[PDB]
């Protein structure tokens, strides 16, 4: 599928530090399925996002529903079925951190995977099962879905 | 994958200026058929001048760069008139040029104004704008009680891109999304500015809702005409010119892919 | 002293061409259009309207010097599709829309001066 | 030394504009008012007219070279 992560945001908060970009706003949010927390830099200008508002997001490896690599490239001519049609707003990042709670000796717990979309940040922090599928340096899209 | 459709509305037309609004075409054209206003519309100018005598208190270049910077009727004569550089005469002739004589002395007392209607023309379609039959006459030079001025000019064809005195315009206003709804500007305190003349929204309202999927349409347009055309002529020359320049360029461009 | 005439950014000097056209090796079908005496008036235009043409998918241009008195266009197209014929085709577009501009406007001129 | 023929801004005439303005001044007009007689809109234009010094007219206190 190449679908790294799927759940089910709800927005909790926006801005808790204050506004400190126009264009850009920084969502707080937890999920239910997973209990994962999200920390993720959003352009409110086009795709604006309010308080409490409940969205599917899922982190993919690929746009393409075959299993199918991506040259990172940007190819508007394409016509191949890519899942971005299936959401509202996609961005397209590299993930460059992987934190956790391990210890010298114990594996991690929880883990916390850092990806920037073009300056764009976002952190998933929750249980390590769930972020298997990030690694440091690889591309990532957001497919994140606004839903009633 | 082509052209637009652009429609126009002309919202005032007067001997001085011309307001009109062309919708539905691409910004980079709109800015282009400014700049041709400005820069590609080719209208008479003097270019050349011989001062025969000068006793007058400004210098004979004061003198020239002034009679070239009077703006000249060139209405039906711009488009005839060809430019020296493809005339095949001497210097001169009547095909690419317009003689022009001045010939003042002052001999009164009290102080003869040299203006524009001392400006005599073989030809009668081209005459300085203010001679035309209200607005006085540009005034070339002051002349005292025994001091002359006798000079012989040549005006010529040319845009305003070689030099100022060949722009036809006296201001080109161009405007476009007078309410900021794809805020191409970003104001800090938007309720501090003025709303634009072609804005439509209420007092309450500083500017309109952003508008994420707009681009640039409907772009007003406020041509003044210096004098030389009028500003009808002057957006139809900015027209026929720009066009004229793409073929050209076009006629260049099968050439070269023929060439290889 | 050093001032060049004002009528070298428009004229064309003896031997050197209106247009030149060279590959792009960097990526596949990108050529550069190198256009002398022009200026931003038409790298403008002719960039956007490459813009509109889904086959092309790098349009761009550039004065590399004020001073200096050409534009480089960098035209990419898709592989069906070349970069000289979106450029034929962007000017014969823009040649079109000036015409049916030109022909309204002498209409709603034709309308304002009568009614 | 002598009123400008063009605006530097924007390229309108003003050299026929200097005697009117002047006319209106003696005729009891404030300056805006004038300018606004004479149809200088835009703030360059009244920069010109407003601004200029009119040195001819002492340069002509002086008598030619020639008689
Ligand atoms: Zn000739
Ligand atoms: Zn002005």
């Amino acid at each position: 599928a190449g679908i790294l992560f799927e759940d089910i945001f709800d927005v909790k908060d926006i801005d808790p530090e204050g506004k400190k970009f126009d264009r850009v706003s920084r969502l707080h949010c937890e999920s239910e399925s997973f209990k994962m927390d999200l920390i993720l830099d959003v352009n409110i200008q086009i795709y604006p996002v309010d308080l409490g508002d409940k969205f599917r997001l899922v982190i993919a490896s690929t746009l393409y529903e075959d299993g199918t690599l991506d040259d990172g490239e940007y190819n508007p001519t394409d016509d191949r079925p890519s899942r971005a049609d299936q959401f509202e707003y996609v961005m397209y990042g590299k993930v460059y951190r992987i934190e956790g709670d391990e210890t010298s000796t114990e594996a991690a717990t929880r883990l916390s995977a850092y990806v920037s979309y073009g300056g764009l940040l976002m952190r998933l922090q929750g249980d390590a099962n769930n972020l298997h599928g990030f690694e440091v340096d690889s591309r990532v899209y957001l497919l994140m879905k606004k839903l009633a | 994958p082509y052209a637009n459709q652009p429609t126009v509305r002309i919202t005032e037309l007067t001997d001085e200026n011309v307001k009109f609004i062309i919708e539905n075409t691409d910004l980079a054209v709109a800015n282009s058929i400014r700049r041709v206003f400005i820069a590609e519309v080719p209208i008479i100018a003097i270019d050349w001048v011989q001062i025969d005598a000068n006793s007058s208190v400004l210098h004979d270049e004061f003198i020239a760069h002034r009679l070239g910077l009077i703006p000249l009727t060139s209405d039906d004569i711009v488009d005839k008139l060809q430019y020296s550089r493809d005339c095949t005469c001497e210097e001169f002739c009547p095909e690419c040029s317009v003689e022009f004589t001045l010939d003042v002395r002052c001999n009164e007392d009290q102080t003869r104004h040299v203006t524009s209607r001392d400006l005599i023309s073989n030809s009668p379609r081209v005459i300085p704008v203010t001679s035309r039959n209200e607005q006085d006459d540009i005034l070339i030079v002051k002349l005292r009680k025994g001091q002359e001025l006798r000079l012989r000019a040549y005006a010529k064809k040319g845009f305003g891109k070689e030099h100022a005195k060949w722009n036809p315009t006296a201001g080109v206003a161009f405007e476009y999304d007078p309410d900021n709804a794809l805020r191409h500007t970003v104001y800090p305190k938007p309720e501090e500015w003025p709303k634009s003349e072609y804005s439509e929204l209420d007092e309450d309202e500083s500017q309109a809702p952003y508008d994420p999927n707009g681009k640039p349409e409907r772009f007003y347009y406020n041509v003044e005409s210096c004098g030389s055309l009028r500003p009808e002529t002057i957006v139809l020359s900015a027209l026929s010119g720009l066009k004229k320049k793409l073929s050209d360029l076009q006629t260049q461009l099968s050439h070269e892919i023929q060439s290889d | 002293m050093n001032a060049p005439p004002a009528f070298e950014s428009f004229l064309l000097f003896e031997g050197e061409k209106k247009i030149t056209i060279n590959k792009d090796t960097k990526v596949p079908n990108a050529c550069l259009f190198t256009i002398n005496k022009e200026d931003h008036t038409l790298g403008n235009i002719i960039k956007s309207q490459l813009l509109k043409d889904p086959q092309v998918l790098f349009a761009g241009y550039k004065v590399p010097h004020p001073l200096e008195h050409k534009i480089i266009i960098r035209v990419q197209t898709t592989p069906d599709y070349s970069p000289q014929e979106a450029f034929t085709n962007a000017i014969t577009d823009l040649i079109s829309e000036l015409s049916l501009l030109e022909e309204r406007f002498r209409v709603a001129i034709k309308d304002k001066q009568e009614g | 030394m002598i009123i400008p023929v063009r605006c530097f801004t924007c390229g309108k005439i003003v050299g026929n504009k200097w005697e009117a303005y002047l006319g209106l001044l003696q005729a009891e007009y404030t300056e805006g008012d004038a300018l606004d007689a004479l149809g200088l809109k835009r703030y360059c234009c009244r920069r010109m007219l407003l601004a200029h010094v009119d040195l001819i007219e002492k340069l002509l206190n002086y008598a030619p070279l020639e008689k």
